[PDB]
């Protein structure tokens, strides 16, 4: 926004809205900044599921 | 990746002394920097390097006032008896593989 | 706008126990990591640590001599430091800084350059 230009994420296209819902957790996040270090290196972030 | 970290005011009467520091990171403590005078409303004019042991050079058209220091890893520059003409914007600049960076600004109310 | 402000001073001996806080306002604080500054009377800036976005601290620059520590406050948009044993040479005003990197960055990485320090809070110590 322009006035406030402030960042929300408080935008939701994904789902269209929310229900039944089950489980819910907040904790620490799962990609990493870890950002800060110079160089030419790359932040390959691996997963499994 | 970088810090160049500037200083976006200091107040002071006529004669304080600066010619604005940067700061920079642990990994990359020894690479030399450099700023660009953009003063309000004119283009970068290139006045303000530093290496990393504080030897002093002259620009052209500005008197020999101006000097320079290091410590540590964060990079510190003087002046003695401040006058008129630094209201200005600056740049830090370092060089890194095939990169010109270019740093951030340093857009800066000095009260004169 | 973008301003800080501080607040935490007081009087004591080294190894004392206080509360230094950067109260960050006028932009969001749940995306903005945050530092802290130190200005020894006359001396150049020596930068301590500080907390990402997410919590995580890295207590480096070797001016401290594992002295300071760091915290955050993520919900009240206040910056803390959480702090014990202030020294002599801490006699400082503490103008503490906002990166320009919120975690939603593009182009060059000249993000997280400070943009605007605190007003700044005198804390005398001898
Ligand atoms: C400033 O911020 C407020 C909330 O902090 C915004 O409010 C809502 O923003 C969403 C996202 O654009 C809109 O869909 C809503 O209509 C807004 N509601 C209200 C009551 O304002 C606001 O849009 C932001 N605006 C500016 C200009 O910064
Ligand atoms: C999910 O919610 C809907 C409400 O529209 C309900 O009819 C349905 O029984 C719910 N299912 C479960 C598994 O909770
Ligand atoms: C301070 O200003 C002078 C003016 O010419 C400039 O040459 C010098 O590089 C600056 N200080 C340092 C340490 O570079």
């Amino acid at each position: 926004h322009k006035n406030n230009k402030s960042w929300m994420e408080s935008e939701f296209r994904v789902y269209s809205s929310a229900n039944n819902c089950t489980f819910e957790y907040v904790s620490q996040p799962f990609l990493m900044d870890l950002e800060g270090k110079q160089g030419n290196f790359k932040n390959l972030r691996e997963f499994v599921f | 990746q970088l810090v160049l970290t500037q200083s976006p005011s200091a107040s002071a009467s006529l004669g304080a002394s600066v010619n604005l520091t940067c700061t920079l990171s642990s990994g990359h403590n020894s690479y030399a920097i450099a700023w660009h005078q953009q003063q309000p409303e004119k283009g970068p004019r290139y006045l303000m390097s530093l290496n990393s042991d504080g030897s002093h050079t002259k620009g052209d058209g500005i008197p020999d006032r101006f000097s320079g220091s290091s410590s540590g890893a964060e990079r510190f520059l003087t002046i003695s008896s401040l006058q008129s003409e630094d209201e200005a914007d600056y740049y830090c600049q370092t060089w890194d593989t095939g990169i010109r960076v270019f740093g951030g600004g340093t857009r800066l109310t000095v009260l004169g | 706008e973008v301003q800080l402000v501080e607040s935490g001073g007081g009087l004591v001996q080294p190894g004392g126990s206080l509360r230094l806080a950067c109260v960050a306002s006028g932009f969001t604080f749940s995306i903005y990591e945050m530092n802290w500054v130190r200005q020894a009377p006359g001396k150049g800036l020596e930068w301590v640590s500080y907390i990402t976005t997410s919590g995580h601290a890295r207590y480096n620059a070797d001016s401290v001599k594992g002295r300071f520590t760091i915290s955050r406050d993520n919900s009240k948009n206040s910056f803390y430091l959480q702090m014990n044993s202030l020294r002599a040479e801490d006699t400082a005003i503490y103008y503490c800084a906002r990166p320009q990197y919120h975690y939603y960055d593009t182009s060059t990485y000249h993000s997280y350059g400070f943009d605007i320090w605190g007003q700044g809070t005198m804390v005398t110590v001898s």
